[PDB]
């Protein structure tokens, strides 16, 4: 019952003819799956460890110049020569300074001058790369029925942790009283590692784009260096001064840590103090409900009295969780829980904690249910001692549908075509929508890559105006539709 | 289940440096965060601070935030609490407890059973 | 910080009866957060967690121990006092500032 | 410098919040507004140029917006 | 950041070498070149938008260059 | 001559004593005494709260975090009064005489 | 404008409009930095910690 507290919780209801459902386990989001006659399960992606990343490129963010030297030639005598020019760790530049009799030359003109200073690196930002091979996810599956505590079992916990690495596609988790859940996850397509750099500057690490990382204008080493002195592109971290065309000087151009922090705007930070832990990105899995059994089936109904040990609480997703304790005979029995209307003539509310049961006499099992909008009754127990607890659900139905549509749009924005594999059970509409989304998303990524959200909004407004003014209505509708989607993406981007 | 063994009682002069280890077995050390509780003989329990074994993050109490330092070994499977400037008030048995951190290694909010397991106790008479 | 947790210094009850221990604290820790935990400490023994939530208790602990919280006060209720209930009981809470406050402690003595 | 080439449009954006998303969402627009405030003269000249170069109110407004946004960034 | 307000255009310019003059003369233009190389998709759409917005040939090129300059520098 | 400093800017800062305070849902924003200390930088946000977190209500709980801001390096912007400029000029008669 | 070991002659409005923490210049103690938020970042991912 982890998902209760999480604001980003999605309810996936239904399984295919084969009793499988595919889901996307995003980081920081909890998924709860409800299937008829099936235990309700809570899936959370809690970790993404990338192991043994190989260094790709070292960048210099803070250098220091030393051993500065200068050589001059009299005018018309070519360029001077510095022995330090042969060495590649000296940054050198050629310029011309006015010469004459006063400065020791027999000709009045511009003589060549060369300034060389030894370039040294104080701080560098390694950028490492991982191959999907050593990309190990971690998922927690918690049987959503029971009581939500991690101290019930000394050896472990009620929830199970399964590590989804690319080596094994099938990961099978055995729940103590619920059978086994099978996840056929696909780690290779979750996040496009090997098109992505694990940038690590000092004690902070990010997850940057490989092309962006390789386009950074800083001194860099290949990444396989051992001496670590032959920096490439040194002149990006050095200034040469020839102020009055009289002498030339070279300065080190300060430290680039803060500028790099500003540059990393828009990159999701990660952890590298131990193991290169990533807490971002999604994962696509298929659920195997076939071997999942309800924990408390083949119990007799509880006929005793029930008391509410915890006041009914309205969870953020429109459900209610109530903790009740059983005081009656027949310890291991199944709780009679119902949600009806004010006349007690209909069962209006659905039960998220399907098949609530009393495992132990003195154990406060907690129940999550979805009541209907408006006034209702939460009834627990049989008629002698049955609890009627009135509830009012604050919202409306149409508002909930609007919210669900907006949530689906936000999923289509955060995720790519995977938004079509979040709730799908196969089917031609899902497949066709996914294919069309793939085509339009390829076109949109080609068109809008590397553009800020402000530019996306500007382009959306421009396209909307063009469509609004188009004389052909087919083109007009298409253009306004594209512009509206572009505006929405601009508003929702910068997540 | 899980077991935590603190060190033997130490009698020290006031102003000396104290260091009492609490090696905890039966569970992933870096998974849980180990707290330190002090109780003067004949007085209440008194919370010093916690050291997270996952990443070394620590928190000390207002009272102890100057002379009290907590460090742990991931490999040695032990966490150490050291008191800098000893005094007669500091003559108490110091108890090491444990609380599990979240799935992300952070220790923002504790588990409701935040002191489910303790140590036998180490007595220091300053 | 400070022992905001204030509970009766001395408590006694006849064996077999029901005795309650009340722990009071500020609205920061015990009035706002359900982290009220009750710990029993025997002579020369380390504290043992009795109720980890306001009312929840560990597997080992018997059901005679039941807690409650109303307003800024937390109450430990023991039903059917025995001769093994003569230990101290320390309430604790997770303060809103992230610290831990223990109660003064109640020494239970049975007649 | 590196700060002049940020990582904002990379397309690697999950539901998790990015490095300085909250701070940097409006930094560019704030900086353009501050620049216009400090340097009013160029704004009027850009308005006149956009009016002259645009036949329609859409062209004029778009051109003026582009000129105003480019001037500070171009520096 | 502070690097986005570079003090380039504030007058006060003598006949003496200013800070990072030769380096920083074309660095923005080179940045735009690299960005257009890395993101050719946006350039095509910007050209199409410029062509469809503005009737005269001069107008279209002015819009295209303005958009391609704003895009990378919008940060 | 005689330049007077008008403003010091911090170019390399440091955060040292981080403290945080959390409030349960529908109870408003929390309080830190460091929040009105001027040498502390603070921010208010909302974190998910619930039974696991220890609240008893399900919603967004206000959160505040503060760290002490310390400057390690700064840049002094000085100003000079125009009366304090002293230009130096050299007038050499173009005579042809040697040194 | 004197930074660490180097100095520049800069416009005064430009200097007063820089986005960095600043003391008024008469502060010897340096315990009241202004605009401190331009040199720190507050991160709240997943709405779990800060
Ligand atoms: C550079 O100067 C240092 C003295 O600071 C000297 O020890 C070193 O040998 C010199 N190296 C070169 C290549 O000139
Ligand atoms: C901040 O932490 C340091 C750590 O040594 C401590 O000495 C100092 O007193 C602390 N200041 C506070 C908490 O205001």
């Amino acid at each position: 019952m982890r998902c209760i507290g999480i604001s980003n919780r999605d309810f996936v209801e239904g399984v295919s003819g084969g009793s499988w459902v595919d889901i996307v386990l995003e980081h920081g989001s909890c998924v709860t799956t409800m299937a008829k006659n099936k235990p309700t399960l809570d899936f959370e992606l809690i970790k993404t460890e990338a192991k043994h990343p190989a260094t790709l490129r070292k960048y210099c963010i803070e250098a220091k110049l030393t051993n500065t030297t200068t050589a001059s030639r009299c005018p018309t005598q070519g360029e001077p020569s510095l022995n330090e020019e042969q060495d590649k760790r000296f940054v050198c530049k050629h310029s011309m300074v006015d010469r004459g009799w006063g400065n020791g030359c027999g000709l009045f003109g511009k003589g060549g001058i060369v300034t060389c200073a030894m370039f040294t690196c104080k701080k560098n930002m390694e950028g490492k790369i991982v191959q999907p091979e050593n990309l190990e996810y971690t998922i927690v599956i918690t049987p959503h029925s029971g009581e939500e505590n991690a101290v019930g079992q000394d050896t472990g916990k009620h929830g199970k942790e399964i590590k989804v690495t690319p080596q094994s596609s099938i990961t099978e988790a055995e729940l103590t009283g619920y059978g086994t859940v099978t996840m056929e996850c696909s780690p290779r397509t979750g996040l496009d590692f090997n098109e992505m750099v694990l940038l690590q500057m000092e004690n902070k690490a990010w997850l940057v784009h490989r092309q962006w990382f390789l386009d950074l204008p800083l001194p860099w080493l290949p990444g396989a260096d051992t001496q670590g002195s032959n920096w490439i592109q040194k002149e990006t971290l050095v200034t040469f001064k020839n102020p009055h065309a009289k002498k030339q000087d070279v300065v080190v151009l300060g430290s680039q840590e803060g500028a790099m922090h500003t540059a990393l705007t828009g990159a999701t930070e990660i952890q590298m103090s131990s193991g290169n832990l990533l807490f971002t990105g999604h994962l696509k899995c298929r659920l195997r409900m076939d071997k999942l059994q309800l924990k408390g089936m083949s119990y007799s109904m509880c006929t005793g009295k029930f008391k509410v040990v915890k006041e009914i609480a309205e969870t953020q997703h429109g459900t209610i969780v109530i903790r009740v304790q059983y005081e009656g005979d027949g310890s291991p029995c199944k709780i009679p829980f119902e949600i009806m209307d004010l006349e007690k003539r209909h069962v209006l509310g659905r039960l998220i904690t399907v098949n609530p049961i009393v495992t132990e006499k003195d154990s406060p099992v907690n129940i999550e249910a979805e009541p209907p909008f408006g006034d209702s009754y939460i009834i627990i127990g049989v008629e002698p001692g049955q609890l009627k607890l009135s509830w009012f659900k604050k919202g409306s139905s149409i508002g909930q549908m609007f919210e669900t549509t907006m949530r689906g749009a936000k999923r289509m924005a955060i995720l790519g075509d995977t938004a079509w594999d979040f709730g799908s059970l196969g089917g031609v509409f899902t497949s066709i929508g996914k294919a069309l989304h793939q085509v339009f998303g390829a076109i949109y990524g080609a068109a809008f890559s590397g553009v800020s959200w402000t530019m996306k909004i500007l382009i959306g407004v421009v396209i909307t105006w063009i469509g609004m003014n188009s004389r052909s209505t087919s083109l007009s509708v298409s253009l306004v539709l594209v512009g509206v989607v572009t505006l929405y993406l601009g508003v929702m981007v910068q997540a | 289940e899980v077991q935590l063994v603190e060190s033997g009682a130490e009698v020290k002069k006031p102003g000396a440096s104290v260091k009492v280890s609490c090696k905890a077995s039966g569970y992933t050390f870096t998974s849980y965060a180990m707290h330190w509780v002090r109780q003067a003989p004949g007085q209440r329990l008194e919370w010093m601070g916690w050291i997270n074994a996952g990443n070394g993050n620590t928190k000390y109490s207002q009272k102890f935030q100057d002379r009290v330092t907590i460090t742990r070994d991931t490999s040695a499977s032990t966490a150490y609490m050291e008191l800098s400037s000893l005094r007669s008030e500091d003559t108490a048995i110091y108890y090491c407890a444990r609380d599990k951190v979240d799935d992300y290694g952070d220790y923002w909010f504790p588990t409701l059973w935040y002191f489910d397991y303790w140590g036998q106790g180490t007595l220091v008479t300053v | 910080s400070q022992s905001a947790l204030t509970q009766p210094a001395s408590v006694s009850g006849s064996p077999g009866q029901s005795i309650t221990i009340s722990c009071t604290g500020t609205s920061s820790d015990v009035g706002g957060f359900n982290y009220v935990s009750w710990f029993q400490q025997h002579p020369g023994k380390a504290p043992k967690l009795m109720l980890y939530d306001v009312t929840s208790r560990p597997s080992g602990v018997s059901s005679r121990f039941s807690g409650s919280k109303s307003g800024n006060t937390a109450s430990l209720t023991i039903s059917g006092l025995q001769a093994e209930d003569e230990a101290d009981y320390y309430c604790s809470s997770h303060t809103s500032r992230g610290t831990w406050v223990f109660g003064g402690g109640t020494k239970l003595t049975v007649l | 410098s590196v700060a002049l080439v940020p990582h904002v449009g990379m397309g690697l954006e999950t539901r998790t919040e990015t490095w300085m998303s909250s701070e940097g969402a409006w930094k560019h627009a704030q900086r353009i507004e501050t620049w216009v405030l400090r340097h009013p003269g160029f704004t009027i000249m850009a308005a006149i140029l956009a009016y002259t170069i645009g036949t329609t109110y859409f062209q004029r407004v778009l051109i003026f917006i582009l000129l105003t946004a480019v001037a500070p960034s171009m520096t």
